[PDB]
């Protein structure tokens, strides 16, 4: 019972519909995908082939994060369905950036914190996101909580090296540029530095493979000395140069951070 | 200049 158990509204992009689930009038977002587009495949826990997708989001779904849950999914001829919870009302970080321009350093920091805890949140779950951006984060604008989504490019979190990419090449490290090679933890690190200076400056730093090769980060808004150092550590060239997520997290450009609700009711309501 | 999303 697939369409019986959930009434299907609206498109939100490309293939994902908002919807609200029968059973309590949950607002859910269906999402629906092709089986012959379906790069990486995995085994659940029962051996059932599924994307690599539904087991990465099946691995984070334990438990309340800053990761979107996977309520259910379901299995179809030509493609697979996944049932999402839908904050509402929502804006994602990328319109919410194009709208506002470049953000208060003191919501910047609220919002970078929360994606921060989201991704170690998924690290500890042997996941990583391989698409960290803002088009890739949601926004609860009345609980100020912020939701990482679309594990469409994941993969399993290893400590060997990766040769295969499939995210968003304007936030992939220059290791990735030049030798086709990343590690897992340091390419993250590198697209949470792009997408750091995105808040901080209403823009990212970079379009063109000789920018994030070239190792030089000019700020084109007043952005405080503080956080110009945690951008450029986090955009070091060498992966072994950029920080853990928990010098991030020490750095002093991080310290009082707003709580979600502080930070919906001074900048989101 | 012009801010765009990208794909992936
Ligand atoms: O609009 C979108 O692309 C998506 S993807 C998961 C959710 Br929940 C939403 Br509201």
């Amino acid at each position: 019972p697939l369409e019986s158990q959930y009434q299907v509204g609206p498109l939100l992009g490309s293939s994902v519909y908002s919807g609200i689930r029968v059973s309590d009038n949950l607002p859910v977002a269906i999402k629906h995908v092709e089986k012959d587009r379906i790069s990486d495949w995995g085994e659940l826990p029962n051996g059932t082939r599924v994307p690599m997708e539904v087991v990465l989001l099946k691995k984070v779904s334990s438990g309340f994060s800053g990761v979107i849950r996977l309520l259910d999914w379901f299995e179809r001829p030509d493609s697979f369905v996944l049932i999402l919870e839908r904050p509402e009302p929502v804006q994602d970080l990328f319109d919410f950036i194009t709208e506002r321009g470049a953000l208060q350093e003191e919501l910047a920091r609220s919002f970078f914190w929360q994606v921060l805890e989201a991704v170690r949140h998924c690290h500890n779950c042997g996941v990583l996101h391989r698409d960290i951006k803002d088009e890739n984060i949601l926004i609860d604008l009345n609980r100020g909580e912020l939701k990482l989504i679309d594990f469409g490019s994941g993969a399993l979190l290893k400590d060997t090296v990766y040769t295969d990419f499939d995210g968003t090449r304007v936030y992939s490290p220059p290791e990735w540029i030049r030798y086709h090679r990343y590690h897992g933890r340091s390419a993250a690190v590198w697209s949470l530095g792009i997408l750091l200076y995105d808040m901080v400056c209403g823009d990212i730093p970079f379009e063109h493979d000789e920018e994030i090769i070239g190792g030089q980060v000019f700020f084109r808004q007043r952005v405080s000395s503080e956080c110009q150092h945690l951008i450029r550590w986090c955009l070091a060239l060498r992966p072994s140069d950029r920080p853990t997520f928990e010098e991030i997290q020490n750095h002093p450009w991080m310290q009082d951070v707003l709580l979600p609700q502080e930070t919906a009711e001074i900048h989101l309501h | 200049r012009k801010r765009r999303r990208h794909p992936s």
